[PDB]
């Protein structure tokens, strides 16, 4: 499930900003 | 009408933009309490003023670490703009100062905690649950975009929900007042509209992508656009290809599809109806917008609260001191804070 896909992902915590 | 109280707003931001407050405090006016949050150069506290026994949030930002990510006239934006805002759904400068090391901006602390939390630990939000923030986004955008801000970073890590349940749109690192186009690289990877990502000139509709993937995230628990690395989402991002939960309604997809929409002539905020393709579309139908400014409308989830100050709805981040250099960093990059 996507659901299963996002939560065994490296990004369900807080996500930095990008800047260059 | 709308228009009406939007040229008000203009000219009131008008005054404070062209005549910024500076050194309306000083550090120890206040008692800190709590870290609330961090950043690259920056992080944020819980402090009390001592003369009032109010409690603030005290965004803490290091001159030198500003300097080596090339980030100071985005924090002198990030100070002047919200020194110059007033909004229901924006904390707005109390006060600002600066030392001999740090940037201080004291602004309404939200003792909710962030949308992020919230929403990871409960998975997703129902559809009314997600229209209820999202109108007070859309609210705000419409703001901000008649000052001539684009604001850059929506997610719900910057999602603080209040006592009353309701949300301040906050961090400001990446705001800014322009008319017609920019190319700076900035906002988080989920977030970015393909625009940013193919490095063209844009504007403002970056701001209503983004609406359409905090929505997508609101409502599903997850972004319309993750992978493990950067580039993995940049490629989805462009290649066009949302998919929806089949639990999205039909009028959720609909409305997703219009602010999803790589082609800038079609995307919902942009066109030449603005903002009300957005307010009209029928997923907004049952909001009553003057509700919503007004804060009359029910929260469908209130914070647990125990106590002013209380931190309970946050994370516990590792308390790092304030140093203050005898000698002064940064001088002229920063004279005007
Ligand atoms: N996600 C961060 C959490 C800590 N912050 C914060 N927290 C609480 N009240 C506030 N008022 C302004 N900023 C804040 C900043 C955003």
């Amino acid at each position: 499930t996507t659901y299963a896909d996002f939560i065994a992902s490296g990004r369900t915590g807080r996500r930095n900003a990008i800047h260059d | 009408s709308v228009k009406e109280f939007l040229a008000k707003a203009k000219e009131d931001f008008l005054k404070k933009w062209e005549n910024p407050a500076q050194n309306t405090a000083h550090l120890d006016q206040f008692e800190r309490i709590k870290t609330l949050g961090t950043g690259s150069f920056g992080r944020v506290m819980l402090v009390k003023h001592m003369e009032t026994g109010n409690h603030y949030a005290m965004k803490i930002l290091d001159k030198q670490k500003v300097v080596k990510l090339k980030q100071i006239e985005h924090t002198l934006n990030e100070k002047r703009i919200l020194q110059a805002v007033n909004f229901p759904f924006l904390t707005k400068l109390e006060f600002s100062f600066k030392d001999n090391s740090n940037l201080y901006m004291v602004m309404e602390y939200a003792p909710g905690g962030e949308m992020f939390s919230h929403l990871r630990r409960i998975g997703r939000f129902s559809e009314p649950h997600a229209r209820f923030y999202a109108a007070q986004i859309v609210l705000t955008f419409e703001y901000l975009h008649s000052l001539d801000l684009i604001y850059r970073d929506l997610k719900p890590e910057n999602l603080m929900i209040d006592q009353q349940g309701y949300i301040k749109v906050t961090d400001f690192g990446f705001a800014k007042r322009v008319k017609g186009r920019t190319w700076t690289l900035c906002g988080t990877p989920e977030y970015l509209a393909p625009e940013i990502i193919l490095s063209k000139g844009y504007n403002k509709a970056v701001d209503w992508w983004a609406l359409g993937v905090l929505i997508y995230e609101m409502a599903a628990g997850y972004p319309p656009f993750f992978a493990d690395q950067p580039i993995q989402i940049y490629e989805k991002i462009v290649s066009g290809k949302v998919r929806f939960p089949s639990h999205f309604s039909s009028d959720l997809k609909d409305l997703l599809r219009n602010l999803l929409q790589v082609d800038l002539t079609k995307r919902f905020g942009n066109l030449k109806n603005g903002v009300n393709d957005i307010k009209n579309h029928k997923w907004f139908a049952t909001t009553d917008w003057i509700a919503i400014y007004q804060r009359k409308v029910e929260a469908p989830f209130i914070p647990k609260f125990k106590g002013p100050g209380d931190t309970s709805n946050f994370d516990d981040y590792e308390e790092e001191e304030i140093r203050v250099s005898i000698n002064e960093k940064c001088g002229k990059e920063f004279s005007e804070f």
